[PDB]
């Protein structure tokens, strides 16, 4: 088993009417705990996990500063890289931050993430290592230069190895019977008739925790397949389904296998 | 940079004609993430819909979903129209009961 | 927790 | 929308079409020309600086039946060590950046490179 912990950071500078928009999302494993949002009514950091409310509000309003100092250093963050690639202000730009440990089933540090983002592209990013910063083009070099002076490199890794940590094992006992249960998928084959004399098999998976899943068309043993990216169902669970066009009469030969942590051993489907 | 969104139009449970179920529009890999999305009932759009919390992937492509409750019928057309500064229409994809 | 960002 | 460029002793095919890992894999055998397996870090190092910003599919790959990380010519090579240090999921395919080299899931669709060791002068 591997837990991990992810906070996403946005912000999406408003010309004119703003005042930039400032997101806050955090997730434990697949599902969603923590959230921030500068439009809101009142800006706090808000539980998205129903076992998050244990959590004093000594951690709320420390989780809000921490959010707020971010907003106002994100929004200095904009106007220093709209000089860097010496940009009009009249133009809108975001910058995304994700950051994270991820832990075994031991459950100890395996590998820590932080990297930085400008207009949906790379932009800095922190080396395997968590000492060394990877620049993408040359304005992301004048903000390594500036990183490795402060030492920017030697603090988050203080966070990832130690703090982050520290803190993910501490959301997994808040939320263990949320976190750490594993539903199987319910899985069913389903029959599609065409026009060219052939058919199109669909093998379903619905209701599953994780999200993590690989499902798999067979004949004898793939590129043919028409896979589909994991859904959230709404509820808390997943779904995913694979497509095959198959010729009429071969339903039976064409076998689908079912890959989930939460399953003892690999399924095998066939229509019915 | 910008990304063009990639929808899916799904239902909670499999879907059975009568029977209370939530529809969820799910649009994926978009940028920038000033999005419009409208969920539709035939034609015209569904009074009380729910948004999530919008997050991004490790290829920092934004993910949102839309869920609203829905009776599904045999007649009934149920489609979810998004509107992206990628796209220059915006781009309306129908519910499939076998999708 | 998350952590304190440092000015690009 | 496709291009061709050259490194040291290996010339590369850049397909500017969103497409899935397999689909990636698909179109650079077409061309006779192996989906881009990385030597060495100064290779990944000029790969990152020179390309457009967006994701690429490389080939590294995870393999359920051997259960293990591999590579499209199933071979070793001197970054083995940087991508285990990584500690990536045991499922999904690797995909090249301008700043990173990560794991995500193969059907997501990202652009595609292909590339094959010149064995001797053009």
């Amino acid at each position: 088993g591997s837990h991990s912990m992810r906070y996403f950071e946005t912000s999406v500078s408003r010309p004119g009417l703003g005042e930039p928009r400032f997101i806050i999302v955090g997730y434990v494993d697949d599902t969603q705990f923590v959230r921030f949002d500068s439009d809101a009514e009142t800006p706090r950091m808000e539980p998205r996990a129903p076992w998050m409310e244990q959590e004093g509000p000594e951690y709320w309003e420390r989780e809000t500063q921490r959010a707020k100092g971010n907003e106002q250093s994100f929004h200095v963050s904009l106007r220093t890289l709209l000089g860097y690639y010496n940009q009009s202000e009249s133009g809108s730009h975001t910058i995304q931050w994700m950051y994270g440990c991820k832990v075994g089933s031991d459950g100890r540090f395996l590998r820590g993430y932080l990297q930085y983002a400008y207009d949906g592209r790379d932009y800095i990013a922190l080396n395997e290592d968590l000492k060394t910063w990877t620049a993408a083009d040359v304005a992301a070099i004048i903000t390594r230069r500036k990183w490795e002076q402060a030492g920017a490199a030697e603090y988050y890794r203080a966070y990832l190895e130690a703090e982050c940590v520290e803190w993910l094992l501490r959301y997994l006992e808040l939320g263990k019977e949320t976190l750490l249960r594993t539903d199987p998928p319910k899985t069913h084959v389903t029959h599609h008739p065409g026009s060219e004399g052939d058919v199109t098999l669909r093998c379903w998976a619905l209701g599953f925790y994780p999200a993590d899943i690989t499902l798999t068309w067979q004949l004898n043993g793939t590129q043919d397949m028409e896979l589909v990216e994991t859904r959230p169902a709404g509820d808390g669970t997943f779904q995913k389904w694979a497509s095959v066009v198959v010729p009429l009469g071969k339903e039976q030969n064409y076998t689908c296998h079912v890959y989930h942590e939460g399953l003892p051993e690999p399924l095998t489907l066939r229509w019915e | 940079i910008q990304k063009t969104p990639q929808i899916q139009v799904y239902s909670r449970h499999p879907p059975e004609n009568g029977k209370p179920n939530i529809l969820n529009c799910y649009v994926t890999q978009f940028h920038p993430p000033h999005i419009e999305i409208q969920m539709l009932k035939n034609g015209k759009k569904i009074p009380k819909v729910e948004m999530s919390d919008m997050s991004f992937s490790k290829d920092w492509s934004f993910y949102i979903l839309a869920h609203t409750e829905f009776t599904p019928t045999e007649t009934d057309t149920y489609a979810c129209r998004v509107k992206h500064a990628s796209m220059a229409e915006p781009k309306t994809v129908y519910w499939d009961r076998d999708m | 927790v998350g952590i304190t960002n440092v000015d690009l | 929308v496709k291009y061709w460029f050259c490194y040291s002793t290996k010339c590369y095919y850049f397909i500017m079409n969103k497409t899935t890992w397999s689909g990636c894999k698909a179109n650079c055998q077409h061309y006779s020309v192996p989906i881009l397996k990385i030597e060495d870090e100064d290779e990944l190092k000029f790969l990152q600086r020179h390309v457009i910003p967006e994701n690429y599919w490389i080939g590294l790959s995870y393999d359920k039946k051997k259960k293990e990380w591999a590579w499209i010519d199933n071979g070793p090579s001197k970054l083995d060590m940087k991508i285990r240090k990584m500690n990536f999921k045991s499922r999904g395919c690797v995909f090249l950046s301008k700043a990173r080299i990560e794991d995500i899931d193969c059907n997501i669709p990202y652009y595609c490179i292909c590339g094959k060791k010149l064995d001797k002068f053009p």
